[PDB]
């Protein structure tokens, strides 16, 4: 559970924000421009 | 039973406090 | 006596196998029927007529299966 | 940033500019093309050729033809393609009512096909002039 | 392995997993929702962005399916989405093998009969009420104009659809519990490493498919 | 005894295996006949004639199975 | 008596072998019907009507299996 | 004796298998036959003559099965 | 005893030999439906309505199998 | 004796699995032959000659099965 | 007792013949889905949604079987 | 004895599975041959010739089966 | 005793008939996916989305079977 | 005893299942050959050569089983 | 005894029937992948990436069957 | 005893279930070969090279089965 | 004792039912691969590489079957 | 002993079921190879390489079956 789960916790905190951030950036540049 | 009642209370309350805002 | 067990297993396999074939039969029939309905908006009347005739015939076959199963179940001449 | 597109009526080249996303109403339905499409040479029904200039979505009014997708140099040989939207829908519905009207009087066997094609061209005219 | 109940009598024999799991999951869900809606800005900030992303997801899946008046059922289907989402993640994550219970176990709300049949029953009550609302009060969708045979099968499917969705949730969450329990009972947990990804994917899409399946059936209620 | 019970299982398996094939055959003939009707709506009289002829020959197959099953049920000259 | 066990196995096999065929049958039917309504956005009323008739007949096939299996399970004259 | 039971199982199985194949045989023959009739209704006489020849031959297959079933059941030299 | 356990043997065998059919059918209907969503995404809402009718009949088939499949384990009016 | 039971089971399965294959064979032959006649009715005589030759070859195979069955039934040296 | 062996062998057959069926259904569904994505991405949301829906229904069929499978494996009132 | 029963059952299944596959082969060959006859009447002679050599060698296969099975029947050197 | 032997037969056949379906399922789904990838190198991301989703669902089918067999082997209630 | 009986059963099963496949094979090769001949007759010598070679290899594939069965009937070095 | 016999036969059939599915799966999938490459070489990397992912998933099915077979073989807790 | 009879039954079934394969194998290979012949006779030399090589490899498979059946017949290391 | 016989027959059917599938898979994939390299001579290296990867995964499935066969053959912890 | 009996039956079924796959694969593979040679007379080098390589892969498959049979026959570690 220590290092097993740690890889998917890291995948969450990095990759989930990384895949949310690009779509949020597209919608924010849309609404702002 | 009380699980159904608690689900109903949760959904009404969360709706009112959480959806329209 | 074994004759009743034989009658009921024979009726069960009879109705199962009799429902096997007309399943895919009616499947390809209804598929090509609705494909014709969809390709042409004209002849729904006689398309429905011939489709209904074929459906009544295949369902006559599965009620051949049904009546032999029923004659094995209730009106069994042996037991 | 896209494939070369040339829409060509019999008498002229309508416009040979390149745009991004095209929905090609075939005899098999609508199909979208991409820049760097693998070559598919299809047909085109009396329908709607929508384009996308990557700045705005636009429709093209065509009365049939044929299409070819190549190595990013695609050619669509059409029958009657009027560029963009040159008409307004009021005269379009004035043509729709008269096409459906003359469908009744034109009832002989050849007049069936003739009025039906006139109808499919009036319908694509109005559904292209909606925008 | 112990999934029945424990004898916390309250007028009738009641299941313990049902009570504690559903109560704590509703509690943590409302604790997440309530404390972060106290001070929201007009900009979608840290948690408000996530909550509004969930809510526009529910807006899309409720706008595409039901009809002209899905918005009063958006609370129902959205709390259902959130419940299944967090309960699947809690079943995948929250530790309940180190804690021991003298009479039973405690894994998830949908592991037992009550909190899946309750969802089915509430949806079915909603379908019958919405059908008596949007349609007349004489005969609901049962009435047969075209075919002279479909009259009993109409109420028969209106009876057998909620239990079918219930059995869907059963065959998902009980299977997931079996995966996790036998896969941690194999050996030390060096084996669950690739299986955890598939379990997470299946749990998330299980939440999504339950949401869209509730949407489809309030759509049928509208129809 | 065993003779009558075996006659029963034989009749059931006979009506089953003589009901399966006619299902798929009549179904594919019906589907293609209706697609052809959609292809031309002019000669549906002859279309119907040949369709009913083939459908009735397949129904003759099913009632061949039915009459050997009925001889195995009721009119069994052995027992 | 073994007649009851033969009856329950015959009922289970009747339900299974009646659920095999009509499933893929109605799949073919509904597939070609949805491809048809995909082709034409107009004739949808007759599409739904003919598909409802054929799906009702396929439901009739599977419910034939189910009701003969029910006469096996609950209301059987032998056991 | 076991000879009668083995005989009746063979006879039911025989008529079943001897029916099942020519079923979808005649089915695909009739499907392509009617699809060709709607292709061109000029040759309908020769079309119908050839399909009658082949349908008589597949019915010859199934009545070969039928007559060996009858010879096995009624006029059996052994039992 | 074995005579009662044949009910649960028939239960397992019944659900197994029942569930096979609807899978290929659901797959065919789903494939042609999503191919139609590809071909014409405007009438796709009415196509989804016909898909709701398809889901209704498919779920009807399978759940009506499941009711008796569970009735094998739950309700034994034989014993 | 067991020899007559084995001989009659072999005869019945021989007739069955003898008429199985020629059925689908004759069916495909007939379907593509009639679609050929509908394609171009010019060589109807040659087409009918080859059709009767083919269908008669399949009749020859089932007549081989038929005479093996008749040797097993009537003039059987074993029984 | 051996009743547990009967129950578990019925469970194994149930879950196996369950997992056979809807896999290829999911396959052809997803295959026409990806062909639709390649054809027209303008309804990508609808293709994804119908993909989710129909794959959900297929897994739902398999777990409709699996709930009885686990009732015979793990939580059995018979033994 | 059991050796002659083995011989007769072996000959029955020998002719049976000698008859299964060559039926399908002769069918597809004959149907596509008449398809070619109607396609092009210019290659007619060697169309006939290839049809004859092919159906003759398939007849050589099925008469191979016939002669080995009749060697199992009439002239048995073991029994 | 015998219950463990029957249970492990159930587990082995469960895994086999789990790998039956999803094999050809992922085959057709992934084949259409990789073909439509060459057809459109612009929606490669969405093709990967639907492909990973459906492939993971079929892996979920086989892990359903794998885990019911794994509970038959390791974590079982009866023996 | 049982050894020569097993030998004759093996010979019959061998020739049957060795006769199924080559029939279908020779048939599909013949059909594609005659389609090609109708399409184009220019290499009639070469076409005849390649087709008779293919038929020779398939008849070799079955005469293998035939000579092993003759080694099972006539001269079995065990018995 | 019979427990280890059942265990090894279960493992043999479990690693056996785990193959027919993913075999034709990988076959059709690799065929459509190589056809995609031959139709366009520009997306080789994405073709082969989705290809290898799907192949690792058919091999995931295979290694699932294999690990049940091997834990059945060596680390068998029953015997 | 049982060893030689089992070896002989194994040889018979081995050659049978072997020749059910490359029969249809060589058939489809030769059919596509001759279709390519009459389509493009420009590469007759290479066509026949690949044809002979393919047919020889199918002959290699069937003679592998043949030599193992011969070793089951003549030199059985047990008996 | 019977355990060794069971392990050897398990290994035999393991390699058999493990070898039925990837054969036809390899065939379909390599046939479409050679069709692709016949269509385009540019992408030959990438085609051969990806085909080698996929065909070697198929060989990996079959050698998984082979090593279950070998481990049951040589070193079984039961016999 | 029954060990050697089941072992040689295992070798027979092993070669039989290892011969069904590669035959029915190499058939379509080599057929499409000759078809591609007839598509373009220039890529024959790579077509020959790929065809011989893959037909030798399925040769390797059937000789895996043959070496399982020959390890069971010649070098048996048990008997």
């Amino acid at each position: 559970n220590l290092i097993n789960l740690s890889v998917v916790l890291g995948v969450l905190i990095f990759f989930g924000k990384g895949v949310l951030s690009d779509l949020l950036d597209n919608r924010k540049q849309r609404i702002l421009n | 039973p009380i699980i159904m009642a608690e689900f109903l209370f949760l959904m009404f309350a969360l709706d009112k406090i959480y959806y329209t805002p | 006596p074994l004759i009743a067990a034989a009658s009921v297993i024979a009726a069960g396999l009879a109705v199962g196998l009799a429902s096997i074939g007309p399943g895919v039969g009616q499947g390809t029939a209804a598929g090509q029927a609705v494909e014709g309905i969809a390709r042409q908006p004209e002849a729904e009347g006689k398309i429905r007529g011939t489709l209904l005739l074929s459906l009544a015939f295949m369902e006559a076959l599965t009620i051949y299966g049904l009546v032999v199963a029923l004659a094995l179940l209730f009106a069994n001449p042996f037991v | 940033m896209t494939l070369n597109l040339c829409v060509l009526t019999p008498n002229r080249s309508i416009w040979n500019s390149e745009v991004k996303e095209i929905i090609l109403s075939t005899n098999s339905g609508q199909i979208g093309v991409l820049p760097n499409h693998a070559p598919t040479a299809t047909a085109v029904d009396i329908g709607i050729l929508r384009i996308r200039l990557n700045d705005q979505w636009l429709t093209l009014a065509l009365m049939g033809g044929f299409a070819r997708i190549g190595n990013n140099e695609i050619t669509i040989l059409v029958n009657d393609a009027e560029r963009g939207s040159d008409i307004d829908p009021q005269e379009a519905q004035q043509t729709l009512e008269i096409a459906e009207a003359n469908l009744r009087k034109a009832e002989g066997k050849r007049q069936k096909i003739e009025a039906n094609l006139a109808l499919r061209r009036a319908r694509t005219r109005v559904e292209a002039s909606n925008t | 392995v112990g999934q029945h109940f424990y004898w916390q009598i309250g007028g009738f024999q009641i299941h313990g997993q049902v009570l504690i799991t559903s109560w704590v999951v509703i509690a943590i869900l409302l604790g997440s929702a309530a404390i972060a809606v106290r001070s929201p800005q007009t900009i979608p900030t840290g948690g408000q962005n996530f909550f509004e992303y969930v809510l526009e997801f529910i807006r899309d899946v409720s706008k595409t399916q039901i009809g002209e008046e899905y918005r009063p059922w958006v609370p129902f289907i959205g709390t259902m989405f959130l419940f299944i989402f967090v309960s699947n993640w809690s079943g995948a994550l929250l530790p309940w093998k180190i804690i021991q219970l003298p009479h039973g176990e405690l894994a998830a709300p949908t592991n037992d009969i009550n909190t899946t049949v309750a969802l089915a029953l509430l949806t079915s009550v909603a379908y019958f009420y919405a059908g008596l609302t949007k349609k007349g009060l004489g005969y609901f969708g049962k009435y047969i104009q075209p075919t002279p045979i479909l009259l009993p099968i109409n109420i028969l499917e209106d009876f057998t659809k909620p239990l079918s969705l219930s059995f869907r949730l059963f065959g998902n969450i009980l299977a997931d519990e079996l995966v996790v329990v036998v896969l941690v009972s194999l050996v030390p947990l060096v084996v669950p490493i690739p299986v955890m990804f598939l379990g997470l994917f299946t749990s998330g899409i299980q939440a999504l498919i339950f949401a869209t399946l509730a949407a489809a059936y309030i759509g049928e209620s509208l129809e």
